[PDB]
């Protein structure tokens, strides 16, 4: 997941983009 | 927006700041 992968680790834009539409 | 820590609130404010209308979906972890 994100909230896991994106909190124990650091997220640019682009992986946010791919949680939206 | 540079890459920091996503986390809960930030993490729906980060979405929320690049999709904001757009609709962004952070469904929850295994």
């Amino acid at each position: 997941g994100i909230v896991e992968q994106c909190c124990t680790s650091i997220c640019s834009l682009y992986q946010l983009e791919n949680y939206c539409n | 927006f540079v890459n920091q820590h996503l986390c809960g609130s930030d993490l729906a404010e980060a979405l929320y700041l690049v999709c904001g209308e757009r609709g962004f979906f952070y469904t929850k972890p295994t």
